[PDB]
């Protein structure tokens, strides 16, 4: 039910950060989502409807009372993994010792969202950083430690969240196909890359609407990889005419014979999310303007930043992937 | 062991750079997205 709007989301905020940087790029954008339509439910007026209407969802035809309800199913059922696939996503509400927080504000995110609160210290910041990092490293199993660096001192609370995945290859590589071949960045700039190969059925075709190839790899499980390959100078365009649907098309097709060369990476992406969000309309949330009645009557809010963090490894067997927003 | 004539299949390299996103079956929601410009990056 909302699958689309985070999947327009997704694309909205990926060709911000295509524009702003070159450098390789990974996010989560379930991740970036869950932790800001969670934070919403304590936030009111404009400093509300722009962080939901910036997430992609028209307030008007989609009522908030459904995109909330819609974020729970998601959430419960990107836990319950086909056994073979590891997916887990877990939300937590960091809270300061002397805080009166709003009843109905725990209830929701608790409710809404499976989110856990736990009550640190701010005052230790180095106790409270302990804490939080801590959590992320558990739920991610090691893939993203240290993700809180610098906290603040005054910090009334947090709103974590992670997202763990880890699955294997419908049809795995053989660590005795890999070599090291060419990677060709620029029309006259060529790294040395290890890179995966296989010969056999693949579900490759070529898109014409995208003027790339889409290749499909399915992973044990209930996941799959879509990558696209863009035709000699047309990835700035392969980029711009990505939709949702287009990418529920390629998922109903057939097979074709073909040897595939595929580069193992090792890449993770970091974001301070302020500068792009703004981009998208958000930025009521991040000034001194910014409501977070909901969570708590006390002193006025607003949030210092918005870190996320994301980390890829793809080699033979599989895919391992983390993303916690902090 | 009988031979029989082969194929020679089409070779389908990403040695550029490409984009690629990670969808749920079920939700068929994107779990993660990026693009690889280098590999080498860190």
């Amino acid at each position: 039910k909302i699958t689309p709007n985070l999947a327009e989301f997704a694309f909205s905020l990926y060709r911000q950060l295509a524009h702003q940087s070159s450098t390789n790029i990974f996010f989560s954008p379930v991740s970036i989502a869950t932790a800001f339509a969670m934070l919403s439910l304590g936030t009111k007026a404009d400093t509300h409807d722009e962080i939901l209407e910036g997430l992609n969802f028209n307030l008007t035809e989609i009522p908030e009372a459904a995109i909330h309800e819609g974020f729970q199913e998601l959430l419960r059922t990107l836990n319950q993994p086909d056994s073979q696939l590891q997916l887990t996503t877990g939300n937590g509400l960091f809270l300061s010792e002397g805080l009166k927080l709003v009843d109905k504000f725990l209830e929701d995110v608790k409710k809404l969202y499976h989110s856990e609160a736990f009550t640190v210290n701010f005052g230790d910041t180095e106790e409270a950083k302990k804490q939080i990092n801590d959590y992320v490293e558990k739920g991610t199993q090691g893939k993203i430690v240290d993700l809180v660096k610098e906290l603040d001192r005054d910090t009334v609370f947090a709103l974590v969240n992670y997202i763990f995945f880890k699955g294997k290859w419908e049809r795995p590589f053989e660590v005795k196909d890999t070599e090291e071949e060419d990677f060709h960045v620029d029309q006259v700039t060529t790294v040395k890359v290890p890179m995966m190969k296989r010969l056999g059925m693949f579900n490759i075709q070529h898109c014409k609407k995208l003027s790339s190839w889409v290749l499909l790899m399915k992973y044990l499980g209930n996941a799959t990889a879509i990558f696209f390959l863009p035709d000699e100078g047309k990835l700035q365009h392969l980029e711009n005419e990505l939709t949702h649907d287009i990418i529920t098309k390629f998922l109903e097709n057939d097979r074709r014979s073909a040897s595939l060369h595929l580069p193992k990476l090792s890449i993770t992406g970091t974001y301070d999310l302020k500068s792009v969000l703004g981009q998208l309309g958000i930025t009521k949330v991040f000034s001194n303007g910014a409501d977070l009645s909901g969570v708590t009557e006390e002193a006025p809010l607003k949030l210092s930043k918005a870190v996320h963090k994301a980390v890829l490894t793809i080699d033979e067997k599989g895919t391992e992937a983390a993303g916690a927003m902090f | 062991l009988e031979a029989i004539p082969r194929s020679i299949p089409p070779e389908v390299k990403f040695n550029a750079p490409f984009v690629f996103l990670m969808i749920e079956q079920n939700t068929k929601s994107p779990l993660f997205m990026g693009k690889v410009v280098n590999p080498t990056q860190k």
